């Protein structure tokens, strides 16, 4: 009885939104990073993007 | 006068032609190769 797991390939799409807020005092660096929310893609436009 | 060896001699042996037991070496065997074992880690 074979035990080799089935293997194949896959393609994944993601949408990420992030913001940088660093000007504390006069000007600062890396004061606060945003939530960096990753989101799916709208399929239809994504398919057009994929196409 | 002659030698006794020249005279034919009969023998009565029901030949107990035995047959002993040979010796075999049991080779160690296995089913699933270590490569497959690693591939099954997933």
């Amino acid at each position: 009885k074979n035990i080799v797991p089935h293997i194949f390939k896959v393609r994944r799409y993601r949408k990420i939104a992030t913001s940088v807020t660093v000007y504390r005092g006069h000007r600062e660096s890396a004061i606060t990073n945003k939530y960096e929310l990753p989101r799916p893609v709208p399929l239809y436009e994504i398919s057009h993007m994929d196409s | 006068t002659i030698n006794t060896t020249d005279i034919s001699t009969l023998n009565t042996f029901i030949a107990l032609n035995l047959s002993f037991i040979q010796n075999i070496d049991f080779k160690a065997i296995e089913l699933y190769s270590s490569a497959e074992k690693r591939l099954a880690s997933s």
